[PDB]
């Protein structure tokens, strides 16, 4: 009806008060069966058996680096700068990657090339600032900056992780075929 | 404690810095009523020298929230039993969530 | 919405994982649920009363273990939780063992919801269809002038959010996760405060752990389900 | 429109198992108690017979 | 009761054949339980980089 | 007069998960007072978000409860 | 010089040889920070000895009488046939007497550490 | 409940400057008394008198502040710092922030006049 | 005994007359010791004798004579 | 002399290498119970893993903390290892086939065993940390508590035999292994042996304590090797106690008929074959008990200190006193007191 300080949904549901706990004298199991369970550790033995069953199942381990875990076309690994089939660079220095970069990991410099083209004179990625989010690759209007599926590029010195333009272009040249597999698989979804 | 409100859970306390106002800081309280399935927000104001009454007497959960509000903004809470920094480094100078505190602060560390 | 659509063979693979996850849960329960040592470590350990749970700011299992049936997915439904069928487990003793049982039941309810989503996944777009908010697809971006302009602007300036404020909360796996965001009408939030359930749980630690033994403290930390990036943001 | 999207089967998937599946196994507890009694009693029979025969060997020595 | 136990041959996990299947059924705590190893010809095949649907996908 | 014994449970401790400094006070066996010191992982995320666009701020939410990334994203998105 | 004595001499020799090899081959570069006690990476203040519970004392003290009780049965098990029925009665009486002490220990709850802090169970009463 | 820690004082803004002066001199006494505990906790090279001198210099810095609210805040923060130091919550690294002079000479060239500052582009 | 107190309070700065320490000399009136200086000398006394002195009694001390009367 | 030296070298090599390979076996067995592989890379099939760990540790710097009694901290693990290995001198792999054939062999086992608490007791004193002292105190209390249980079971067994010679105790089980009439004592002895070696689920000191990793937290280099070796050596030795007290030691089955078919007279071939059969029986029992230690580690969570002290003093010890009463009563009822 009319509620004061309440409502139908704040009324307790049917059966919300719990039943009274049962005492020892209202137990179905006799004391000898309970003592058998108590002294012979029945549920502990069930647990041991469950563990032992696993011992005869196939393990999950793979033998890295001779085998490899699953990788997908969208995976975000080490960066590369790509070319056109002619060999001309795709990057035209729009600086959209630099603007979007959540970690401010990209530093770009550009001017007019002696042939009149709009091109970068400096393209740096601080890989120790990068968060590997893929936003640069989404932002690029010409598919110039990409993330490869490569994760195996650990270094012994930090200076080796400051990628300049030569390093990134060489990465593009090195990984172009894998990049093409990934693009052929995921371009329709972008 | 009113029967039609019954906001028993304290959700959060924070501050917002408005440097144009004479009172810089607005203190925001959010409350939940599980009884009525309802939320409510309450605002007040403060400056760098005028405190606010602590609500720890009413909600124990408020304790840490007021500490964070003191650590980030410098708002004091009168009646808070144990009010000290909770986030920043020991001996940290400044309240980093003020609009005039620079993003990277004033000091950095290294091994000497 | 989401940044990309699902790839072609994903629903089938999620379904095949779902057909065996139930057994995976049963074997963990075989090791734990009835183990008398597990009960010695969890029963009547880290007890919280319902009134104190509310007063301390606890949420999620930390609250449902004390007997209070509250869950944002049922109380204030968001994205598609109103369209799926699931149950909410509620404790009565407010201890670590009740909270363990709650989490184990929540495993099963999540499996239920995942199966319903695998069966009812509809067709259409996955992000809002306004290019002033989300970027247009790339074949439009490289063919259509408006699409290119909107893409350029979204990735350099960002969209503008109407001025105002909100506190928005969801039933995150560790309890109620909220954000209080203040917009000044620009492309950058004026203020953003994160309400982490672990913050309030760790705040309640001193009230809950008093009078316990040190291993009980280890168990209580484990029952609060703490991740510290949440705690100190 | 929608071409090439991941979608569910027309009839749907067969239901998965999500409810607790921990069936009770084993004889009733008193069966294990009876087996323990029988094992121990037979062992005591053998051990006491062995002790008695050892005592007769001691007599001979 | 929906959600109840389903037999092991309706779960996409490898399992056992022949005499070993009889042995496993005799020795399992719960015979309807799967082992957890995905069936290699069926699972994540074809690989996500060689889906035919990619060449027909259009923006929805 | 009861004299508490004070232990630093953590940060470099398996149960303390590397970053919690739980200062406990024990009278023999029992905890009498507990003082969790935090901020060993305070990164200033909330300060950083104010200098980001909303789109640029989204990935910070992945890194809050870093086993529950997508629900963190979901709350910010909602 | 049987195998027993030679083996007993040989074990400590091998331990000392392994120790000597470690001393000879490992580097040794002590310095102040390395020499600190490891307590989770921090430093704690030196403290007066912790106050301990009485059960800690009681387990160790009560070990000795129970250990002596158990070890006093060695002469019985080594003489059981010789003393057969008379000594069987005597050893039963001895065991029963010691069991009375076990009963005292059990009923006094002597080895239980009681959690000093307990939930408050008082009713809430209002004077209207 | 959530109980306060060692040497915690609830925040109270004194309504009068004399009632604050009492609390302030008490805090100064506490610092001077804790100086030897500080020298033991933080394994310092310098002497106990150096610590007490530093404490005096700290309290001296605010000797002429007039506004009551500002003095209240200075007192509450000074008490926070006392609680931080006496509980060993600080490590040595942050404690030694207070003693920049105790470190050795940083170099031969600390300019004082205009020409020396101008030769280092600091004029 | 009082000579130890005179020795403690003699070795302090800001006072140019070491012989001005008469058994009933007030720090704020004769020595011209500051409020902070008074706290310092009280702490030095209580440290020299190894005794702790409570807040009210410490603040009420204002002179050498009261120091001995409490010593 | 020469034969003595050869026999001691053979026995010592077998024991030390068995201890080395028990650690590898634990890692592999835990791994396969956890659906992984374990060491399969250091050596073929991971068979050199233990030796890699040993060489690594032997080349690792020893640290002596500042507040530390350095002598006590370097000798405590040494004495625990020395007593642990000395325990092996009385274990027989066939009738009289032992390094020490002592008429007081059981007493030797118990005495050397009771020297096993001093490592935990002295390790905490090694430093000047109150965390360390409390942890060492608890571990010592657990150790002596379950020492009582083990000693009681020893005495209960000797009630059937009336001998302290280990070979004789094994020899009387040719009629029945003592685990058959006293199966609950098999369960109790295994539980107490796990507790006495401070193995999971009885590993308070190392895994829930103030110091991160027990009272060995401060140990590096060869002292750490000593503690680790002593622990695994005690696992195998306490399992050997279990084997000869309750599992019939080196007894498997009556091979008289088979030997009479195979051989027509005594030779070194028949002697070698009988020795192999006896030793293989004892070895396979030891293997099952080691596997059980690892299996129990795989299956269960830990006790607390209060739980385990209660388990020893309120549940197990009263049962053992009741058994003290009932065993001589059964021997009296049926007139079966054992002769000497
Ligand atoms: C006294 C009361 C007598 C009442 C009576 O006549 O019951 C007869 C009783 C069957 O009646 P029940 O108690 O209702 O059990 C039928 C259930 O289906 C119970 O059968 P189940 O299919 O659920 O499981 C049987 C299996 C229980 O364990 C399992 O379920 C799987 C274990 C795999 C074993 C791997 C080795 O048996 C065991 O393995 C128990 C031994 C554990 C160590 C081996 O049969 C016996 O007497 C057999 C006794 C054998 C004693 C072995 C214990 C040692
Ligand atoms: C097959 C091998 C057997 C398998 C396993 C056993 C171990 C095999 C590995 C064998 C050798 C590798 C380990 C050798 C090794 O690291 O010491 C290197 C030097 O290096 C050599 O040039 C010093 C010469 C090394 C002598 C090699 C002796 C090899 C047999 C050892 C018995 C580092 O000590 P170090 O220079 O600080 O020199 C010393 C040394 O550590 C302490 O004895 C001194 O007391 C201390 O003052 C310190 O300064
Ligand atoms: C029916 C008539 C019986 C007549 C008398 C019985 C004769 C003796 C029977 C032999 C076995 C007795 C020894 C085991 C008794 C265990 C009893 C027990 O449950 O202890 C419980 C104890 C907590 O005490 P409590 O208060 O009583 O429990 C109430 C909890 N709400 O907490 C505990 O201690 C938990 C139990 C300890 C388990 C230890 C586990 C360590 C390793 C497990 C060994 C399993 C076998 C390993 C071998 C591998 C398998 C091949
Ligand atoms: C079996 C293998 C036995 C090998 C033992 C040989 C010990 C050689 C190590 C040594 O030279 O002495 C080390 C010992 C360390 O103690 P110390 O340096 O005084 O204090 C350090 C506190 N941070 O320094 C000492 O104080 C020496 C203690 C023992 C005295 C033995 C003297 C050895 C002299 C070498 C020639
Ligand atoms: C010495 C320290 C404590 C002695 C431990 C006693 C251990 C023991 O029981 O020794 C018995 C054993 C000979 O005893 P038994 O069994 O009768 O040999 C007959 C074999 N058919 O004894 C032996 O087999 C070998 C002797 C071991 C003890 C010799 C130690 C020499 C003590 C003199 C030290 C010089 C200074
Ligand atoms: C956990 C570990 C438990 C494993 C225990 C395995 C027990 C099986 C071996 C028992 C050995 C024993 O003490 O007696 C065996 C004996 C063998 O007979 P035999 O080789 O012909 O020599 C005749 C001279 N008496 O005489 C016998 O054959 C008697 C029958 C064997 C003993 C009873 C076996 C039935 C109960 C087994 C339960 C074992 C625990 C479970
Ligand atoms: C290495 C070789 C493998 C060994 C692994 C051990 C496998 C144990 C399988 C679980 C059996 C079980 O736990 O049975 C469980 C039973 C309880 O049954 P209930 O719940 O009351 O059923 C009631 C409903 N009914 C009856 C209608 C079905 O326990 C007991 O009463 C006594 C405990 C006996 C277990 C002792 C184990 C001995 C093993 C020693 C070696
Ligand atoms: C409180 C205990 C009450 C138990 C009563 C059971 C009596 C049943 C009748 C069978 C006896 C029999 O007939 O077998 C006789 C046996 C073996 O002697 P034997 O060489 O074969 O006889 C020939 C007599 N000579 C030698 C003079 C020629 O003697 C026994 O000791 C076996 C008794 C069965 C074991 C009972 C132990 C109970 C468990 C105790 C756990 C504390
Ligand atoms: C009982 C002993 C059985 C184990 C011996 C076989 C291991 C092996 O011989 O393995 C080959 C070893 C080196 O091992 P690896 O470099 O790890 O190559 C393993 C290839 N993997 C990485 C793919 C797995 O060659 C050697 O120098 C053998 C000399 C060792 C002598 C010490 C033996 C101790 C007794
Ligand atoms: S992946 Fe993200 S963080 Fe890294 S460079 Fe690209 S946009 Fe910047
Ligand atoms: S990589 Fe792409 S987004 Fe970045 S500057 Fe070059 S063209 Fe523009």
């Amino acid at each position: 009806n009319i509620y004061a300080g309440g409502s139908a949904a704040a009324a307790p549901p049917a059966g919300f008060r719990i039943h009274r706990p049962a005492t020892w004298e209202e137990s179905e199991e006799g004391a000898l069966s309970k003592a058998t369970k108590y002294f012979l550790l029945a549920e502990m033995f069930r647990g041991l058996y469950v563990v032992l069953e696993q011992f005869f199942r196939a393990p999950y381990t793979i033998y890295y680096p001779f085998e490899k875990g699953p990788v997908s076309p969208r995976f975000r690994g080490e960066h590369a700068l790509r070319r056109y089939p002619s060999g001309e660079e795709r990057c035209i220095a729009c600086k959209l990657c630099e603007a979007i970069c959540p970690a401010l990991a990209i530093t770009i410099d550009a001017e007019e090339r002696i042939d009149g083209s709009r091109r970068t004179t400096k393209y740096d990625i601080d890989m120790t600032k990068c968060i590997y989010c893929g936003y640069c690759q989404e932002s690029c209007p010409v598919d110039a900056i990409v993330e490869t599926p490569n994760v195996e590029y650990a270094t012994e010195t930090r200076e080796e992780l400051l990628y300049n333009k030569e390093k990134l272009l060489a990465n593009g040249d090195k990984w172009e075929l894998e990049l093409q597999y990934a693009l052929d698989a995921d371009a329709p979804y972008r | 404690d009113n029967t039609s409100t019954q906001y028993k859970s304290i959700i959060d306390i924070t501050a917002v810095d408005y440097p144009s106002r004479e009172n810089r800081f607005e203190v925001v309280y959010n409350f939940l009523s599980v009884r009525h399935n309802s939320r409510i927000r309450l605002k007040t104001y403060a400056t760098e020298v005028t405190p606010v009454p602590s609500i720890t007497c009413l909600y124990e959960g408020a304790n840490w929230f007021e500490r964070e509000a003191y650590d980030m903004y410098g708002v004091f809470f009168e009646g808070h039993p144990d009010l000290r920094r909770i986030m920043t480094d020991y001996g940290f100078e400044g309240h980093p969530l003020r609009k005039d505190f620079p993003l990277t602060g004033y000091t950095e560390v290294r091994w000497d | 919405g989401v940044s990309q659509d699902l790839p072609a063979g994903l629903l089938d693979d999620i379904y095949m994982w779902a057909t065996q996850f139930g057994d995976r849960l049963d074997e963990i329960e075989e090791l734990l649920t009835d183990n008398r040592i597990w009960k010695l470590r969890t029963v009547n350990i880290g007890t919280v009363t319902a009134q104190d749970a509310l007063n301390l700011g606890l949420s999620g299992p930390m609250l449902r273990g004390s007997g209070i049936p509250f869950d944002i997915r049922k109380n204030a439904p968001y994205d598609a939780y109103d369209k799926v069928d699931f149950d909410v487990p509620v404790g009565m003793n407010g201890d670590c063992y009740d909270r363990y049982l709650i989490r184990m039941a929540e495993f099963r309810q999540s499996l239920r919801i995942i199966e319903q989503c695998c069966n009812d996944m509809p067709a259409g777009a996955v992000k809002v269809e306004d290019f002033k908010i989300n970027s247009p697809p790339r074949n439009l971006m490289k063919e259509d002038m408006e699409a290119l302009i909107h893409h350029f602007l979204l990735y350099t300036k960002g969209y503008s959010v109407p001025p105002g404020e909100t506190y928005t909360a969801i039933e995150a796996p560790k309890g109620e996760m909220g954000v209080y965001v203040v917009s000044d009408g620009s492309e950058r939030p004026y203020k953003c405060k994160i309400r982490a359930p672990g913050f309030a749980h760790l705040g309640a630690f001193d009230h809950i752990a008093r009078g316990h033994f040190l291993p009980d403290a280890v168990a209580i930390i484990g029952t609060m389900d703490l991740v510290f990036g949440e705690v100190d943001r | 429109p929608s071409v090439g999207q991941d979608l569910p089967p027309v009839g749907g998937y067969e239901p998965v198992q999500w409810r607790r599946n921990l069936p009770a196994r084993g004889f009733r507890p008193l069966v294990y108690l009876a087996a323990l009694c029988g094992i121990c009693g037979y062992g005591f029979y053998r051990a006491l017979g062995g002790i008695q025969e050892r005592r007769e060997l001691k007599r001979e020595k | 009761l929906p959600g109840g136990p389903v037999p092991v041959f309706k779960k996409y996990t490898v399992g056992s054949k022949g005499i070993w299947e009889k042995l496993r059924v005799l020795l399992a705590i719960a015979p309807n339980r799967s082992t957890g190893n995905p069936i290699v010809p069926l699972y994540r095949v074809p690989t996500p980089g060689s889906r035919p649907e990619a060449n027909v996908y259009q923006d929805p | 007069r009861i004299r508490a014994f004070t232990i630093n449970f953590g940060p470099q401790h398996p149960a303390a998960h590397g970053v919690l400094r739980l200062i406990l006070e024990l009278s023999g066996e029992e905890i009498i007072r507990s003082d969790p010191h935090v901020g060993l992982l305070h990164r200033g995320t909330e300060k950083l978000i104010e200098y980001k666009t909303y789109m640029q701020a989204l990935p910070y939410f992945d890194r809050l409860d870093y086993v529950s990334m997508m629900t963190n994203e979901q709350v910010f998105s909602l | 010089m049987n195998t027993f004595i030679i083996f007993i001499i040989l074990i400590p020799i091998v331990g000392f040889a392994l120790l000597a090899v470690n001393i000879l081959l490992a580097v040794y570069k002590p310095y102040n920070e390395k020499l600190g006690a490891f307590e989770c990476g921090l430093t704690s203040f030196n403290q007066t000895r912790l106050a301990f519970n009485a059960a800690f004392i009681l387990v160790a003290i009560l070990f000795l009488p129970f250990d002596l009780e158990i070890s006093t049965l060695l002469p019985y098990v080594m003489s059981i046939y010789l003393v057969s029925n008379y000594g069987f009665t005597i050893v039963l009486l001895f065991l029963l007497i010691l069991i009375i002490g076990f009963v005292y220990e059990i009923n006094t709850n002597a080895l239980k550490i009681n959690k000093h802090n307990k939930p408050n169970t008082d009713s809430l009463i209002y004077k209207l | 409940a959530i109980i306060a820690t060692a040497f915690a004082e609830t925040v109270k803004f004194s309504g009068s400057k004399q009632e604050l002066q009492k609390r302030t001199l008490a805090l100064y006494r506490q610092f001077l008394r804790g100086a030897p505990t500080f020298a033991d906790l933080y394994e310092v090279q310098f002497s106990i008198p150096t610590i007490r001198t530093k404490i005096r210099q700290e309290f001296e810095r605010h000797r002429f502040v007039d506004d009551l609210s500002i003095q209240n805040v200075l007192y509450a923060k000074g008490h926070m710092e006392y609680q931080e130091c006496i509980n060993f919550w600080k490590q040595q690294a942050q404690f030694l922030k207070y003693f920049p002079e105790e470190d050795d000479i940083q170099g031969r060239h600390q300019p004082s006049n205009f020409v020396d500052k101008f030769l280092k582009n600091r004029a | 005994a009082e000579k130890r107190i005179a020795a403690v309070l003699e070795s302090f700065d800001k006072i140019s007359n070491p012989a001005a320490i008469t058994p009933t000399a007030s720090f704020a009136k004769d020595l011209n010791l500051d409020s902070l200086d008074t706290v310092e000398v009280v702490v030095a006394i209580e440290e020299e004798f190894g005794i702790e002195i409570p807040d009210k009694e410490a603040d009420e001390i204002k002179s050498v004579n009261q120091a001995v009367e409490y010593i | 002399m020469i034969i003595n030296i050869v026999e001691i070298l053979i026995f010592l090599v077998c024991v030390l290498f068995s201890v080395a390979y028990l650690t590898v076996a634990e890692r592999k067995t835990l791994a396969y119970m956890q659906r992984r592989l374990g060491p399969n890379f250091v050596g073929y099939y991971g068979l050199l893993q233990a030796f890699a760990d040993a060489v690594k540790l032997l080349l690792k710097e020893i640290v002596l903390p500042k507040e530390s009694n350095y002598i006590i901290l370097v000798i405590s693990p040494l004495i625990t290892l020395i007593t642990a290995l000395i325990g092996w001198v009385v274990i027989p792999l066939g009738p009289g086939i032992t390094l020490g054939e002592l008429n007081l062999g059981i007493l030797f086992s118990l005495a050397i065993g009771s020297l096993g608490v001093f490592g935990s007791l002295l390790s905490g004193w090694s430093s000047n940390s109150k965390y360390s002292l409390l942890g060492s105190i608890r571990s010592t209390a657990q150790l002596i508590s379950y020492e009582l249980i083990l000693t009681s079971i020893f005495i209960i067994i000797i009630m059937f035999v009336s001998s302290l010679n280990i070979t004789t105790i094994i020899e009387t089980q040719r009629v029945v292994w003592y685990c058959i009439p006293l199966l609950p004592l098999l369960l109790i002895f295994f539980i107490a042996s796990v507790a006495e070696t401070a193995r999971p689920p009885f590993d308070l000191t190392e895994s829930e304590s103030e110091l991160v990793a027990g009272y060995f937290t401060e140990y590096s280099g060869s002292p750490f090797v000593f503690f680790f070796l002593a622990e695994y050596s005690n696992i195998i030795l306490i399992s050997a106690f279990n084997g000869y007290l309750l599992l019939g030691g080196y007894l498997s089955f009556n091979y008289s008929y088979l030997f009479n078919i195979l051989f027509n007279d005594y030779s070194y071939v028949s002697f070698l074959f009988e020795g192999l059969i006896n030793s293989s029986a004892y070895a396979i029992k030891l293997v099952f008990l080691m596997f059980s230690f690892i299996w129990v580690r795989a299956a269960f969570p830990r006790f607390t200190y209060d739980n385990l002290i209660n388990f020893c003093w309120i549940i197990l010890l009263p049962l053992l006193f009741g058994i003290f009463l009932i065993i001589p009563s059964t021997l009296y009822i049926f007139d079966s007191f054992p002769t000497l």
